[PDB]
RNA sequence: GCGGUAAUUCCAGCUCCAAUAGCGUAUAUUAUGUUGCAGUUAAAAAGCUCGUAGUUGAACUUUGGGCCCGGUUAACGGGGCCUUUCCUUCUGGCUAAACCAGGACUUUUACUUUGAAAAAAUUAGAGUGUUCAAAGCAGGCGUAUUGCUCGAAUAUAUUAGCAUGGAAUAAUAGAAUAGGACGUUUGGUUCUAUUUUGUUGGUUUCUAGGACCAUCGUAAUGAUUAAUAGGGACGGUCGGGGGCAUCAGUAUUCAAUUGUCAGAGGUGAAAUUCUUGGAUUUAUUGAAGACUAACUACUGCGAAAGCAUUUGCCAAGGACGUUUUCAUUAAUCAAGAACGAAAGUUAGGGGAUCGAAGAUGAUCAGAUACCGUCGUAGUCUUAACCAUAAACUAUGCCGACUAGGGAUCGGGUGGUGUUUUUUUAAUGACCCACUCGGCACCUUACGAGAAAUCAAAGUCUUUGGGUUCUGGGGGGAGUAUGGUCGCAAGGCUGAAACUUAAAGGAAUUGAGGUUUCCGUAGGUGAACCUGCGGAAGGAUCAUUA
RNA sequence: GGAUAGUGGCCUACCAUGGUUUCAACGGGUAACGGGGAAUAAGGGUUCGAUUCCGGAGAGGGAGCCUGAGAAACGGCUACCACAUCCAAGGAAGGCAGCAGGCGCGCAAAUUACCCAAUCCUAAUUCAGGGAGGUAGUGACAAUAAAUAACGAUACAGGG
């Protein structure tokens, strides 16, 4: 399709530490479903 | 002598060669592409949190994780506190087996070992 | 082709040198050839050198009296300001109390010691010790 | 070594350490210009007038002798051609490999050492338009150098 | 009860150790190369050459000497003079175009020094007992009843712009058709007047300042070498370099004719096959296409692929020799382009041999000793394509230096050296010595390397001559998608998801089949077989020299 | 020429065909506000900088405007889009990326506190106002200093 050298960003890091902590709030939200 | 050039006004040659050859390297690449996660077991997080499914080997535990629903073995410590775990508990898991029980139910393992709080069921 | 005369002046010297010889014939010559070779001869760094003079170049022959580690360029000749002259000389000096680099400045062609005695700074040019 | 070979000869003449007066001469300074111009007026390029001349005349070098390089006599008198004399021999080599080229179009060997004359009087030709001896043009195609070198 | 347990130690008790108002755990991270990586074999030098931009590029033009003053520890650093040397644009004076006080200048740059500047906080840092400290900018001293007083420094700021000193280093321009510089050498054109003839409008002369056209001079009147760089010319060589034409040599197959009998082929052992209309063999002759044996070598030529019969023609090339020419024209190379084994594709040609596919023989534990006959395409060529190889020296190209020896190819130099002339004169061949340019070889380590090994794979932890290309674990994979080229086959570019950590690799020493591959084409028992071309990443003994 | 506070293809009528680029134009991506600064280094680099200061932009998303020296202002106005409040069903009204505070998962995180005393800002103005700002409360963000003991007598174990 295309490259994935041209859909990069300006900032590694930033990138690397704010997806790991918005994984963690992410997988805060889980829980054991059962019924209301 | 060398590969590389040396003159005075051959900055722009050494600056592109760089920036082309760059992307060779496995960790300039999966850092600047956002997918060096995904060879981690949990994804992107630290922990990750799944449901009891059985109890295994026997200090073990066999847990399916709640985000992707794969099932993985589970390490209890303090082979007393396997009991701690019932059926269908929602636990906090990080690594080691690969993986280890840290927090059951909201509650940390160490706050139950030690009786320092009890399980909210 | 020949990019450096004084790159070809002192491989020659430092082969002569390694290999133990006592004199050394370098062909073609120069006048910044000949102003660093009198660098090195006034610390003692070689002998004594001499200008044959053919209509084309000249050729320097120099008389070696040993004591001499390495000598080379460092090209390309880049521009050292004063405050960056330490910087080449820790980066490519065995130590302190001995070796020097050399550099080509407004006021003529001389080691960095000069250089700092004179306050003057300008291109690199090369090394010996 | 070479330009366009792998050859690394350094077959060369070697001038002497003399710039002044061969001793056993003794017969002009001027008499050697008339003689070039009129070896010039019979039809032949200096490089001919200076083996000619050493062969049979005794002048070592034009240079040493009259203080005088030969072009530069030949255009001080107004003789000398439109186009130098090695951008002429190429151009004649060429013309020569592609009429070859012409009669033999199965010949590689032929087009290769075309494409590298002509590369050959490329080169040649940008030296002398930057220079400008030649007009600042000058446009080398093979069609008008069938014509211009006869 | 003992011992063992792939219990990846299964669990509790005693003891000690680390840090401490703090400590642990999970995940991420730390312990690409300008400086400063590697490319023979571990990943990697485009198959080769040309070539634009880019990057890089031989030497050379004022050095040397004397004089003082003159700052700092006999030394280091500064300026003015003279040594043919201080060059320009003008106001005021000493004067008789030649000096003094003064307003200013890199022909154009790059470079470097110095200075203005550049915001506070933050950083470094001076002073100060906030009870110490992190801090903060405070504070300190007295007759402590009318007071006094030190501070709140300093450094840095790495580009671009501004000012300034230097002129090495690296570029650029000037006089070659003199259309060049300089003048109390003269005429003419063309313009403007700060004025005086009362201010002004216009007419003119004188006078003053410019530009221009021709003539007399003033002068050392103006051109750096000619790179063991390059291209060009010339002399004689040299070669299995190329194209066209032509000639030859056996051989293979087929055909004709003649001889004679029972077999000929093939393989480990058979069979199909031809054969008393004569197979096979023998003898004479002919045709077809293909290929150039022996000579053939650790020889030669070409950019590589590659190139071997004779002779002729056409154009080309290397090395040597030259007291020949031009004077930097050069090196490497994105774009772009020429050539490019074999196989393969579209047409025309003849098609001998060999021969993928195919048709057929017997499959006998063992095929170790997996074959036989016929044979299409192809093999050869013309006109167009394709553009890949273990395209290998697995070693880019240009330049320099560094170690001993013997051969050998081509050119050149010397030999009252040899031989053939039929007279010992040129030449040819041989020998000896030297030299330039090659193909390689033997030993060694000055060195290099992890090792095998290397005269480069050396001149490197003491690291820089210039330049191009490539690589940054292995599968997934040169696969998928997109683009471009190709009639197709396919070529160029070129991923990711998932997976391995007792994973991939380089060099050396401690039931059957078994050479390993590469490019290409076709077909299926057992991921194999076969056709063309290529490599060793495979184990040179005996004789002679 | 119009318009502007004013230059300007800012816009209009006419006339030319130009302008940028392999020294990378143009298009695309950016979990891209920029700088002072921060960290790791011996140096070069590499990474971060939403955030105490300076500059820019925005006030749920477009678009337009009044007033005024200064706004294309939103704790100003008008209309469109999406949400959304009130009712007697005719109509009216809205904008927490200000300070508190709540929702956004059924798995969680500061006080809907006090005051203009300080620093400054505003007005007609010493006087009023200021969730700007200060004060206290609150999860060990980070950081500094520092308690939880010191001196003995007696019996054994010692070096003796």
């Amino acid at each position: 399709g295309h490259n994935a050298k041209a859909f990069a960003v300006a900032a590694p890091g930033k990138m690397a530490r704010t997806m790991q902590r918005s994984s963690d709030v992410n997988e805060r939200k889980l829980h054991v479903p059962m019924v209301d | 002598g060398k590969g590389k050039p040396r003159g005075l006004n051959s900055a722009r040659k050494l600056r592109v060669h760089r920036r082309n050859n760059r992307w060779a390297e496995n960790n300039y690449k999966k850092r600047l592409l956002g997918t060096a996660f995904k060879s981690s077991p949990f994804g992107g997080s630290s922990h990750a949190k799944g449901i009891v499914l059985e109890k295994l080997i026997r200090k073990c535990v066999r847990v399916q994780l709640i985000k992707n629903g794969k099932k993985v073995t589970a390490f209890v410590p303090n082979d007393g506190c396997l009991n701690f775990v019932d059926e269908n508990d929602e636990v906090l898991l990080a690594g080691f087996v690969r993986f280890k029980v840290v927090k059951v139910s909201g509650v940390s393992l160490l706050a139950l070992w030690k009786e320092k709080k009890e399980k909210p069921r | 082709t020949r990019s450096s005369v004084l790159a070809d002046a002192l491989n020659a010297i430092n082969n002569a040198e390694k290999t133990g010889k006592r004199q050394v014939l370098i062909r073609p010559s120069s006048k910044v050839i000949i102003k660093f070779l009198q660098v090195m001869q006034k610390h003692g760094y070689i002998g004594e050198f001499e200008y044959i003079d053919d209509h084309r170049s000249g050729k320097i022959v120099v008389q070696l009296n040993g004591r001499l580690n390495k000598c080379g360029v460092i090209s390309p000749r880049f521009n050292v300001k004063i405050g960056d002259i330490e910087k080449w000389t820790a980066n490519l000096l065995p130590a302190r109390q001995f070796g020097y680099v050399i550099l080509t400045t407004s006021a003529g062609i001389m080691d960095h010691e000069e250089a700092r005695r004179k306050h003057v700074s300008g291109k690199i040019l090369g090394f010996v010790y | 070594g070479r330009m366009h070979s792998a050859g690394k000869g350094i077959s060369s003449s070697a001038i002497p350490y003399s710039r002044n007066a061969p001793a056993w001469f003794k017969l002009s300074s001027e008499s050697v210009i008339e003689q070039i111009v009129k070896y010039a007026r019979k039809g032949l390029t200096p490089s001919q007038i200076g083996v000619l001349l050493r062969d049979a005349h005794g002048v070592t070098q034009a240079r040493v002798i009259t203080g005088n390089k030969i072009m530069r006599i030949l255009k001080s008198n107004g003789l000398a051609p439109e186009i130098p004399e090695d951008l002429y021999y190429l151009i004649k080599k060429a013309v020569s490999v592609r009429k070859h080229l012409e009669r033999n179009r199965k010949d590689k060997d032929a087009k290769f050492r075309l494409i590298l004359i002509e590369s050959r009087i490329h080169r040649l030709a940008r030296y002398y338009r930057t220079v400008a001896v030649l007009p600042p043009n000058w446009k080398y195609e093979s069609a008008t150098a069938s014509a211009l070198v006869n």
